[PDB]
RNA sequence: GGGAACUUUAAGGAUACUGCCAGUGACAAACUGGAGGAAGGCGGGGACGACGUCAAGUCAUCAUGGCCCUUACGGCCAGGGCUACACACGUGCUACAAUGGUCGGUACAAAGGGUUGCUACACAGCGAUGUGAUGCUAAUCUCAAAAAGCCGAUCGUAGUCCGGAUUGGAGUCUGCAACUCGACUCCAUGAAGUCGGAAUCGCUAGUAAUCGCGGAUCAGAAUGCCGCGGUGAAUACGUUCCCG
């Protein structure tokens, strides 16, 4: 069922489900699921149209896919822009929070250039 | 209704056994019930030190120091028996504390 | 960070250079070793050039820069490649 | 050694069967010392067999072992009595764990009762060791 | 250890000392719900004026007898090489060898 | 009537052996709310199912320190002994069927230089 | 209120010595199989390291011959660095899932620490934690919830309800001060990873494996080090080859 324009799956709980739109947790889920008066266990493909209506109109108040990302990426690059450490380490791609980069920095610097 | 009570502490047990033994002996020469010795779970603290100057970590020296305890309760005292307590010598090595 | 029932903080020899500079209208730089020290809204518009470790940077507070220390906007390391 | 002869590690027999090879199965089904686990699994399974033909299950788990046994393991090896089925025992446990019933006793049942019919991995990797092995 | 690392160490533990005092009562008015915010961040202020070194955070441990700023052992006050030393010679009381 | 104690890896376990209809409690609980693991159910009635007297006696535990298979071993050794003291007779067969013996089997230390007791940290010619 | 029985606490002592039975070995040395006993052939573990070798390690713990500096190679201070990063290697931790993950309920330890300390209980917060207050200088009060385990529900082999790296927001505490460069809490994000080439390491029983707990250093800052207990295996025919 089409949910902040994502095709969440059917045959999973409600509480799952809601997971695969991005900024949506188990936490923001079984939220929602409490508003609108709904089992954590309930099957999407068991709810009427009302009841995916009013998780529809829940899921609105809280910002989840493109908001979000366009607000993660205005914060970036305002780092970026500013001229602060933080914004330095993103230019390079490295470690943004102290971490050793003599090793083990390879979630940020990629696969292992040869010299 | 007064009950002395005697608290023994030490890190030599056979001097602590020495004073509790003469302790409790003018207790009954001056003539008064006594309760134990009662031995109190021994205090084990231990160290490591390295035993090279420089470098070498495995090469260590183990050491440790053990506090024995004893309560001992004179019930029933008479007169003469708290001041023979006092009129009793000190011991190096050996801490008493009596409380009425 | 520091928590916020203390408040921020600022060292107060730094804190009189700018409520002098502020109250004139002196547009000589403040030259400053606090690199710990926050940035707040009062130093808007000011010029500090703080040190680096051998050198003092000049510094152009702007209103996206309150809130941060100062010595975020000067590295002390160099770093060219190898 | 080199210079003695280590006896063999004696283990005692089950509490609810009371059997040797039925605690050595337990013991080689057993991952990191956990034994109630692997106690669940075996009664459970031997549960589960019962359940569907009424035959003893000591005797039973004795006959599928007698049919899991291997002669020898490829060069061909003259192995001692003890090693056969303990080589038994271990072909039984990597085919129930291959298999896909729900949970472990559940497979591992239905592999015991494959081996006792005939046609299971593990008798037919038994009879591929055989095939490997009188050609030498 | 250098003469002039000792000089250090004890002209702060001089500095503690002297303004010890003054740093409670500080740190208590800084506590204070019934004080006032004004008198509190006098408080606060008046405590980031003192200087550096009275502080007990820039305190560090030393041998005692050789300055030795690593390995300190609190309850004996000496570094690892005059403990080792100090202990197999029987200088230490009721410390052994320790087996178990 | 009868004492026994029985100790197992830091387990020990208090006996009284009594004539009665074959009741048990361990700390003031029956077998099956005291033990959820069977075998260990199984162990605590190994010497009254080898003697037969499974209803013929009435057992009062009490059991300190150990875990659940240090418990159930020092039970076991405790109703021993006081089948022993009960009935002298009956030693010959407990001390046949193991239930006697003492085991003495507990932690090693760990050592020196040592991940543990024996395990030893990798090594590498270079 | 009582009791001194049992558990434990901790000083002293007894006990095992081929002590007895059978076969056999030069009638040497001994070696096999049994009964009593908690324990039967060094009971387990720890400390203890002959004569010597490597002109092996340490002048940066310290002492010390000789040589050098002594307006500086001596002393004081504020900021920075020792945490850098195209790469290579050693030692470890966490996973790659169903003998598992999550959720609800409910059991069983030992050894250590505690007054510039540890904190019952109450209130506030989702929480790190904050405020009030109580006992304890501890076999008396406290850190303290043991975890794996047992019972029930769900997940159905999916890069997933596996994994938890990286990153954006918002906070707490220690401290004069967490930018370079602390730990911890919540919301969001959800990377590699499907059991790992040549090759190579540990371990012979309460061991390996696996599960949690404590301490020294120390304002704060352990996946290291030194300890503690719970659950609890497999295999050894043999010295030809590899190493000392
Ligand atoms: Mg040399």
């Amino acid at each position: 069922a089409r949910i902040a324009g994502v095709n969440i799956p059917d045959n999973k709980h409600a509480v799952i489900s809601l997971t695969y739109i991005f900024g949506i947790g188990r936490h923001t889920a079984k939220n929602i699921l409490a508003a609108v008066g709904i089992t954590e266990t309930t099957k999407i493909r068991e709810l009427d149209d009302a009841q995916l209506d009013a998780i529809r109109a829940e899921v609105a108040k809280v910002p989840t896919e493109g908001d979000l990302r366009r607000e993660i990426s205005m914060n970036i690059k305002r780092l970026m822009d500013l001229g602060c450490y933080r914004g330095l380490r993103h230019r390079r791609s490295l470690p943004v929070r102290g971490q050793r980069t003599k090793t083990n920095a390879r979630t940020r610097k990629g696969p292992r250039k040869p010299i | 209704n007064q009950r002395i009570r005697i608290r023994l502490k030490s890190f030599d047990h056979r001097l602590i056994d020495q004073s509790a033994q003469e302790i409790v002996e003018t207790a009954k020469r001056t003539g008064a019930q006594v309760c134990g010795p009662i031995p109190m779970p021994t205090r084990i603290e231990r160290f490591n030190v390295l035993t090279s100057p420089h470098v070498n970590k495995d090469a260590r020296d183990q050491y440790e120091i053990r506090t024995y305890k004893r309560l001992i309760d004179i019930v029933q005292p008479t007169d003469k028996t708290v001041d023979a307590l006092m009129k009793l010598d000190l011991a190096a090595g050996v801490d008493v504390q009596i409380a009425l | 960070p520091r928590s916020l029932k203390k408040g921020p903080f600022v060292d107060a020899h730094l804190f009189a250079k700018v409520e002098a500079a502020v109250a004139s209208n002196s547009r000589k730089p403040i030259k400053t070793w606090s690199r710990r020290s926050m940035i707040l809204p009062d130093f808007v518009g000011l010029t500090i050039s703080v040190h680096n470790g051998r050198n003092h940077v000049p510094v152009i507070v702007t209103e996206h820069m309150v809130g941060h220390k100062l010595g975020e906007f000067a590295p002390t390391r160099t770093y060219r490649g190898h | 050694p080199r210079r003695r002869v280590v006896a063999a590690r004696e283990i005692l027999p089950d509490p609810k069967f009371s059997s040797q090879t039925i605690a050595k199965f337990m013991n080689h089904v057993m991952q990191d010392g956990k034994k109630s686990i692997a106690e669940s699994i075996v009664y459970g399974a031997l549960e589960r067999v019962q359940e569907k033909n009424k035959v003893d299950p000591v005797e039973f788990f004795e006959t599928t072992l007698e049919k899991v046994r291997p002669m020898v393991e490829v060069v061909p090896m003259e192995v001692r009595p003890s090693r056969r089925t303990a080589l038994a025992m271990r072909w039984l446990v990597d085919a129930a764990a291959k298999r896909s019933e729900k949970t472990m006793a559940l497979r591992l049942a239905g592999e015991l009762l494959d081996a006792a019919e005939g046609k299971g991995a593990a008798i037919k990797k038994r009879e591929d060791v055989h095939r490997m092995a009188e050609a030498n | 250890a250098k003469k002039g690392m000792i000089n250090r160490e004890l002209k702060r533990e001089k500095t503690v000392a002297k303004y010890a005092a003054k740093r409670a009562e500080l740190k208590a008015t800084i506590a204070n719900v019934n004080a006032s915010d004004e008198e509190r961040f006098e408080a606060m202020l008046k405590l980031q004026a003192l200087p550096r070194n009275a502080s007990p955070v820039r305190l560090r441990n030393r041998c005692g007898l050789t300055g030795r700023p690593h390995g300190y052992f609190r309850k004996f006050g000496l570094s690892r090489n005059k403990l080792r030393d100090t202990v197999m010679q029987g200088d230490v009381p009721g410390v052994v060898k320790a087996s178990w | 009537t009868n004492y026994g104690t029985g100790r197992r890896k830091t387990a020990t376990a208090r006996v009284f052996l009594s004539a009665g209809t074959g009741k048990l409690v361990i700390n003031n609980r029956t077998l099956e709310q005291y033990f959820g693991r069977e075998t260990a159910r199984m162990v605590v009635r190994q010497p009254l199912e080898l003697l037969e007297a499974t209803e013929k006696y009435d057992l009062y535990i009490t059991v300190k320190g150990g875990g659940i298979g240090g418990q159930a071993g020092a039970i076991r050794h405790g109703i021993t002994r006081a089948l022993i003291a009960a009935d002298e007779t009956l030693k010959p067969v407990l001390r046949q069927a193991g239930f006697v013996t003492r085991d003495a089997r507990e932690v090693e230390r760990k050592k020196l230089g040592l991940r543990k007791a024996r395990k030893r940290p990798q090594f590498s010619k270079r």
